[PDB]
């Protein structure tokens, strides 16, 4: 019955309610938390935005490196800062 | 090598609003 509101969702939510919101051009995190004031706590720390996509903490996917032609695994590891990387395997 | 990136060290990862 407390509810907060997001503007670039558009949405209404409940106090507790966790969904993405696109913003800046990566997507976010979002938790409904109210505390008196309908408050929005956002967050990308959980997440890597590389080459136009977001991914999650533990994400691996593979491409080959663009001028070597070789196979790479990226992951996305995180820590706090969109820490990603791509390994030749 | 291993290749790697990150966030802009000035970008802030967590947001609040009220």
């Amino acid at each position: 019955e407390e509810t907060c509101f997001d503007k670039y969702t558009g949405n209404t939510y409940r106090v507790g309610d966790t969904y993405e919101r696109p913003k800046d051009s990566m997507i976010w995190d979002c938790t409904c938390i109210g505390a008196g004031r309908g408050r929005i706590s956002c967050t990308i720390a959980n997440r890597c935005h590389e080459g136009g996509q977001s991914y999650k903490i533990g994400d691996t996917w593979r491409r080959p490196h663009e001028t070597g032609g070789y196979m790479l695994e990226c992951v996305c590891l995180g820590n706090g800062k969109g820490e990603w990387t791509c390994k030749p395997i | 090598e291993t290749l790697t990136g990150q966030y802009d060290k000035n970008l802030v990862t967590t947001v609040e609003e009220e």
